[PDB]
């Protein structure tokens, strides 16, 4: 159940001392080497092009977060404040009131995208699927307050993304 | 010989995006040349191969 | 004008030289590093874009802060910094470069590193992917590209 | 008099050293430059709010410190994991395992001066990152061991993609091992270099390759196995001499037996569910949290309170792959710990870094900081 | 259930041991080669 | 895949080992990235009958 | 006209330093299963310009120097000669024909050691001044064996005329009867220029701007490309056909273009020696071997009747 890594005798016939004399005065194992990188020379290299080619990724891939609504336009967040309680990093604040409607609806819900930790705890706590971490993850920005989303930029997130989203969750939702 | 397959491959890339006029535009616009299947376009002048 | 056509050509072709040219210093500090050694690896490939792998600080265009930046290592971070000659440019990599992610809350962290060094470039994520970043190096090549500082100087 | 030097943070690391000319005469390592104060964070946020914490202290060995935890918080809870999910966390510990050792392998030669083939094996390391990323959606930090078992079924498909990666992965390691294991620069650079007895390794908390370099046959996996190990068949590499060479030779062969335990895992893979079947710690399916009211129930109680814990402390030891990577616990009865001291082999072999550089060369340093795989997130905390 | 499963052969046999190939002449004859080339290189 | 066989040659000589048999350049003997739906098993307490919480 | 044939000599040299440093990144790209630059020109062809554009407007590094004159005589000591070893070097025929090129490269190539010397004085680092004197130290170490091959194999040629070791060479390379030298030569060319695995100061002039380092950098690989050169034509001498010179231009071109590649191909291959092990290499390795191959090298001409002409 365990082998000896580095212990091997070499053999002292004259044999295998003038092969170990060989390989120290003809290099032989420094040729070895040469040969293993020439050989990768000749080979095709892993290099995709992106900006044009992008590395293969998942329906489960967490990235920028959204908004998501219903089918009538209706906004799923029903303001309940579970995505906020389990966010390990704190990143969510929410407050709501009833709007004109009678709705449970929120008027504040941020994140703050420099303090999220983008793990999902916020999409697989939400009961409505209402929070969703999608896709997008080239969303670098030049400031620091424009990575501090208010629920207009996460709405628009959602209405941006969604013709992707619903398809990811549609792939994977089996799963959860 | 196998090295003229290659220089084919190359010659009808080249033949591929249109002559020399639209493979030096993909070899500047892409750094890169290869020719593939039209998969789509989008609403916006994207090509996707 | 034709002196402002001459300094919008010259303009052109030192943004061109210094955005095709540029050379990292990348702190290592936490798990951003591994991912930046995932865009330097053979996959996605900073060197092609003449972006080279492991420039000494001395002779950098840019200083990616890859990782937490705590309150032991702030001044550290700021020496190298002002030691970098200039154009020197700032990549924020990660949440906790950013603005102290995981650790925001923490005693001993340094909550954002724009705190310390001025930033050009955000980069989100916990940790951004290498094409994330990726997509941040070009997106400071395109500010890059568009720098002025001639037909400023002709304009002054 | 003798020189000192400052060998400064411009992970990261401060070296002071007390040199004699070419000698090393004293190391002091000075470290707390990643320093974050994770385990005093730990203690205001819930069990599963504290898993992703672990991901981010060895971040090169992500879903071993998850299984850790995970481990820790299941002791505590008195449940255990479904079988499946057992097998799938010894599958991506496995994997992790390649991960840490590619890392380790390829930096220690970046290190030295072979630079290539660091480029060579993470392309192999991007491979199993999108295996990361397939089953959980992080490349890295994936936070799918959970307590209790995983968090999501694989994915349809993904364990052929396994399976084919590790069918080449032995000719990868293979050109890795030819191009630095009879390489006589390489074992110039690594022979001499660093003895440490195997009494003085027990001594100074040393664990893994650091024991298993000097001959101690000892594995955490052997000895006090946990989730599905006493039913995979593999070998424990043993060194010899207790220098940088054998702990190279065996990582290397722990690579090997890593695909060893990956091929096994790919085919004994059981059927059935992957969280514990208690709704009251791991929490319900989607689909009966919107139509179960006990489910919706616990669903709203874990992800706002989460489980109790009952009051009890627990050491809780596994076999990262830098070594005993243990977990002690301290729960109060509430549903956040009270106390959770994290101890990383880094620690005590950054530790035991001044007497394995002792009589030694300014570069032999940076093999010695090498062979013992150090990532300064878990030194630091 | 349809589950992500192992097929029902199982997986095929996957190598883990090492493989240097052991090429090349012996040491004998890479003297040999060696002395040979400095001979037509004198005469 | 799109090597010559004169340039597969001198990769496999200069190698020594056969790297076509084993490539690490993946290929279309991956899985397909849209899969059929699952159907993941319930658990052992999936059941009306038996099934107290305090057993 | 010799003017011309001076700017023709030099300004090439400038610009196949300027493009071995794309070819460089290049290999090392394809080498390590990626690729080289390849978004700057077409095919990566302006990152040479590019990069010294940017090296040029860059800021200057403002050094507070232990010395003016050292600070600023180290480059051009070091331009000058990187660009005057190459003036004997027949090509098939030099710039500067004379009789003894052989002495006067190894005596320009043992002056090279000022640059760094007076580089590592005239910073104000002590570290600067440590890694400079060990570069110097292994500079001059490795210089011994140069001279004692060099002279090994001029024991074949005849006398010191770099246009008669192309006369040397019209049956046979010389490669075959001195290939102990030959490789020995060759890790001692590898070990003069601090090229890799010999790169301890990667592992002396820190203080210069990035002007000023980029000329020391395009005299290294001056040195790099003429080392090459000259180990072409001293091993691996082609043939000439006087009446079309360009037979042995392409010849010792495309042969040089290949051992320089060969430095290329070495360097993305084995990790550093550490100090002490190449010092080892050099004093208790190569200069004994050095030493009885030179014994051979005299007593062998007489022993055969093959003594080489004197003019
Ligand atoms: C040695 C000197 C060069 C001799 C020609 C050569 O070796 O061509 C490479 C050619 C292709 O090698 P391969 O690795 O088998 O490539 C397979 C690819 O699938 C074949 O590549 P592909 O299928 O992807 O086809 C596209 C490719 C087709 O490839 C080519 O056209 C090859 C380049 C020809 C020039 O065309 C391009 O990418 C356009 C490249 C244009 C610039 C090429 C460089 C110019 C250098 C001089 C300036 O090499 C050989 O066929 C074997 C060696 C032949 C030696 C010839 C005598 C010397
Ligand atoms: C032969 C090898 C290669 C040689 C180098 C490459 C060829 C190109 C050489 C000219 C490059 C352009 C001029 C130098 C770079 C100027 C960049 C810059 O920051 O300019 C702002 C500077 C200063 O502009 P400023 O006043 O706006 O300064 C901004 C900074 N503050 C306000 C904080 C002080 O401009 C100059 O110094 C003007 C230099 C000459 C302008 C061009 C004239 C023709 C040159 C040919
Ligand atoms: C000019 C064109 C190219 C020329 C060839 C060069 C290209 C090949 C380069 C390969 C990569 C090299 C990278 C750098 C390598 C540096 C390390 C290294 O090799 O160290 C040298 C190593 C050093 O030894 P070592 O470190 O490997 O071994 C241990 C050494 N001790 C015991 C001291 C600790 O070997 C040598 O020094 C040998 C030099 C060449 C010897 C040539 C001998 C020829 C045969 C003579 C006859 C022998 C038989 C007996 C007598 C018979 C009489 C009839
Ligand atoms: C009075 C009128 C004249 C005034 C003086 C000017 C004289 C001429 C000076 C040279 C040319 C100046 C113009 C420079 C280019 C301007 C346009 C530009 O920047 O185009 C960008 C384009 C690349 O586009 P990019 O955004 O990189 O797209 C990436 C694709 N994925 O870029 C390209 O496609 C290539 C850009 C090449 C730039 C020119 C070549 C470099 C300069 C050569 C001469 C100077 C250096 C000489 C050698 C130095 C030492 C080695
Ligand atoms: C011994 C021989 C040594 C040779 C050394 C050099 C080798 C490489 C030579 C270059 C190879 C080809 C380079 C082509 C570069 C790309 C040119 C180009 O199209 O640039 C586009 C850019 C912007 O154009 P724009 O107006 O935006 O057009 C968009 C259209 N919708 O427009 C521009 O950038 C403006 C045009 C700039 C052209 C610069 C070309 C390169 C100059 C390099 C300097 C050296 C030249 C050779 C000298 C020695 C030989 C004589
Ligand atoms: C710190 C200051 C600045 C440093 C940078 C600049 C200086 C260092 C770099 C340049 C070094 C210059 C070396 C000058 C002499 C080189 C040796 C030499 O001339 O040998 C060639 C040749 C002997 O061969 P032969 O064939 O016999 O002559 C033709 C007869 N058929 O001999 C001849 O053909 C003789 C030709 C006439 C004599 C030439 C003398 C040149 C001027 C004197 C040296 C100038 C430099 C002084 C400083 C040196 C470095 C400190
Ligand atoms: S992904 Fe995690 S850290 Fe980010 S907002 Fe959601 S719960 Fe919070
Ligand atoms: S996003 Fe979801 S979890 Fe968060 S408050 Fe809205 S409905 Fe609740
Ligand atoms: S933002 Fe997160 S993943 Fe990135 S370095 Fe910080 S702790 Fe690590």
């Amino acid at each position: 159940t365990y082998k000896y890594v580095n212990l091997r005798e070499p053999s002292m016939d004259m044999k295998s001392v003038t092969d170990r004399a060989a390989q120290t005065l003809l290099w032989t194992e420094l040729i070895r080497g040469l040969g293993m990188t020439l050989s990768y020379l000749f080979r095709e290299p892993a290099t995709i092009n992106y900006p044009f080619e992008k590395g293969p990724l998942s329906p489960r891939f967490r990235g920028e977060h959204a908004l998501r609504r219903y089918p009538s336009g209706e906004e799923r967040c029903i303001a309940c404040k579970l995505c906020e309680a389990v966010c390990p990093a704190q990143a969510i604040t929410i407050e709501a009131e009833p709007r004109a409607d009678g709705s449970r609806r929120t008027t504040r819900y941020d994140i703050d995208m420099t303090k999220c930790i983008y793990c999902g705890f916020c999409q697989e706590a939400c009961p409505v699927d209402a929070i969703v971490e999608g896709p997008n993850f080239e969303f670098s920005t030049e400031t620091h307050e424009e990575l501090l989303y208010n629920k207009e930029k996460l709405l628009n997130n959602g209405d941006k993304w969604e013709a992707e989203i619903a398809a990811n969750i549609q792939a994977d939702y089996l799963y959860r | 010989m196998e090295l003229l397959q290659v220089l084919k491959r190359g010659l009808q890339q080249v033949s591929g995006h249109g002559g020399l006029r639209g493979y030096l535009r993909v070899l500047f616009r892409a750094n890169d040349v290869r020719v593939g299947t039209l998969v789509g376009e989008d609403k916006y002048g994207n090509k996707y191969y | 004008s034709r002196g402002e056509y001459v300094v919008a050509k010259l303009d052109d072709l030192i943004n061109w030289a210094r955005r095709s040219s540029l050379w990292p210093m990348t702190f290592g500090l936490a798990c951003c590093a591994v991912e930046m050694m995932h865009m330097a690896a053979p996959r996605y490939d900073m060197d092609r874009f003449g972006v080279v792998f492991r420039a000494s600080p001395r002779q950098s265009d840019v200083m990616i802060v890859a990782g937490t930046l705590t309150n032991k290592m702030a001044p550290a971070l700021r020496k190298v910094y002002d030691q970098m000659p200039e154009p020197r440019y700032v990549v924020s990599m990660g949440s906790c470069a950013n603005g102290g992610g995981y650790y925001h809350y923490s005693y001993s962290v340094v909550r954002g590193c724009d705190r310390i060094v001025p930033v050009d470039i955000y980069v989100p994520g916990c940790p951004p992917t290498a094409e994330a970043l990726l997509y941040g190096i070009l997106q400071l090549q395109k500010k890059i590209k568009r720098e002025k500082r001639l037909r400023i100087w002709y304009r002054r | 008099s003798n020189l000192t030097l400052n060998f400064g943070p411009q992970g990261v690391l401060r070296l002071v050293m007390e040199l004699s000319g070419e000698m090393v005469r004293k190391c002091d390592p000075h470290i707390g430059l990643l320093h974050r104060g994770t385990e005093k964070l730990i203690e205001y946020k819930t069990y599963l709010q504290a898993l992703p914490y672990f991901d981010r202290l060895d971040y090169v060995s992500m879903m071993c410190n998850e299984q850790a935890y995970s481990l820790a918080v299941e002791k505590l809870l008195n449940i255990q994991p479904p079988p499946r999910a057992q097998w799938i966390r010894v599958l991506f510990g496995e994997i992790t395992r390649l991960l840490n050792h590619i890392m380790a392998v390829t930096t220690h030669a970046l290190d030295i001066g072979a630079m290539t083939p660091f480029f060579w094996m993470f392309e192999e390391r991007e491979k199993m990152f999108e295996f990361y990323e397939r089953v959980s959606g992080a490349r890295m930090h994936a936070a799918y061991v959970r307590p209790g078992g995983v968090h999501q079924d694989l994915p349809l498909g993904l364990m052929d993609d396994i399976y084919e990666f590790s069918k080449n992965f032995s000719l990868r390691i293979d050109e890795l091992e030819e191009m630095l294991t009879n390489n006589r620069i390489w074992r110039n650079r690594t022979v001499d270099i660093g003895v440490v007895t195997a009494e003085d390794a027990l001594n100074y908390g040393f664990s893994g390759v650091m024991l298993r370099g000097s001959g101690i046959q000892w594995d955490l996996r052997k000895t006090q196995p946990y989730d599905v190990y006493d039913q995979v068949e593999f070998d424990v590499p043993i060194g010899s001499r207790g220098d940088c060479y054998d702990r190279y030779l065996c990582r290397v062969e722990e690579m090997r037996q890593s695909i060893r335990i990956i091929s096994q895992c790919l085919n004994k893979m059981p059927p059935g569910e992957i969280k514990v079947d208690d709704a009251k710690v791991s929490p319900p399916k989607r689909a009966e949290m919107k139509t179960s009211m006990e489910s919706l129930i616990h669903h709203f109680k874990l992800y706002t309170e989460g489980y109790q814990v009952p009051p009890g402390a627990t050491y809780t030891a596994i076999e990262a792959p830098k070594g005993e990577f243990g977990v002690y616990l301290v729960s109060d009865g509430s549903s956040r710990p009270y106390r959770c001291k994290i101890k990383a082999p880094g620690f005590a072999h950054l530790a035991g870094l001044d007497k394995m550089s002792k009589g030694h060369m300014l570069a032999d340093v940076v093999a010695i900081i090498g062979t013992q795989d150090i990532v300064f997130g878990e030194v630091d905390r | 259930v349809k589950q992500d499963m192992p097929p029902v052969g199982g997986y095929g046999p996957i190598d883990y041991k090492r493989n240097l190939p052991r090429r090349g002449l012996s040491g004998y004859s890479m003297f040999a080669v060696g002395i040979g080339a400095l001979l037509f290189g004198y005469w | 895949a799109s090597a010559t066989r004169l340039i597969q040659g001198l990769r496999n000589w200069a190698s020594g080992r056969d790297l076509q048999a084993k490539l690490q350049l993946r290929y279309q003997e991956i899985s397909k990235r849209t899969q059929p739906p699952p159907k993941l098993p319930v658990g052992p307490s999936h059941r009306l009958s038996n099934n107290y919480y305090c057993a | 006209m010799f003017m011309i044939n001076v700017l023709t000599l030099i300004i090439p040299i400038l610009l196949a330093v300027a493009f071995l440093t794309l070819v460089e990144r290049k290999v090392l790209g394809y080498m390590q299963f990626r690729k080289g630059p390849n978004v700057v020109g077409p095919y990566g062809l302006l990152q040479p310009i590019a990069d010294a554009i940017k090296l040029f407007i860059k800021e200057p590094l403002r050094p507070a120097t232990s010395s003016i004159s050292m600070f600023i005589l180290a480059p051009i000591l070091a331009l000058t000669l990187a660009l005057t070893m190459w003036i004997p070097l027949p090509m098939p025929y030099p710039l500067i024909n004379m009789n003894l090129g052989v002495l006067f490269m190894l005596a320009m190539s043992s002056l090279a050691v000022y640059s760094i010397l007076w580089s590592g004085w005239a910073s104000n680092s002590k570290y600067a001044l440590i890694g400079a004197l060990r570069a110097v130290a292994q500079t001059i170490s490795y210089e011994v064996t140069l001279a004692i091959i060099l002279l090994s194999v001029l024991l074949m040629n005849g006398s010191f005329t770099l246009s008669t070791l192309i006369i040397t060479q019209e049956q046979v390379w010389l490669i075959f009867p001195a290939w102990p030298l030959a490789m020995m030569w060759f890790i001692s060319t590898l070990a003069e220029t601090n090229r890799a695995p010999f790169d301890l100061t990667e592992g002396f002039n820190v203080e210069y701007a990035a002007g000023p380092f980029a000329l020391f950098f395009m005299a290294e690989y001056a040195n790099i490309i003429m080392m090459n050169i000259f180990t072409t034509t001293l091993f691996l001498g082609a043939f000439h056909n006087p009446y079309m010179p360009e037979l042995y231009t392409i010849n010792f071109t495309i042969k040089s273009l290949l051992l320089s590649i060969t430095f290329l191909w070495i360097r993305a291959s084995y990790p550093r020696f550490r100090y002490d092990q190449l010092m080892h290499l050099l004093w208790k390795n190569f200069l004994p071997l050095t030493l009885a191959l030179c014994m051979w090298h005299v007593s062998l001409p007489i022993l055969l009747s093959s003594i080489p002409p004197q003019t």
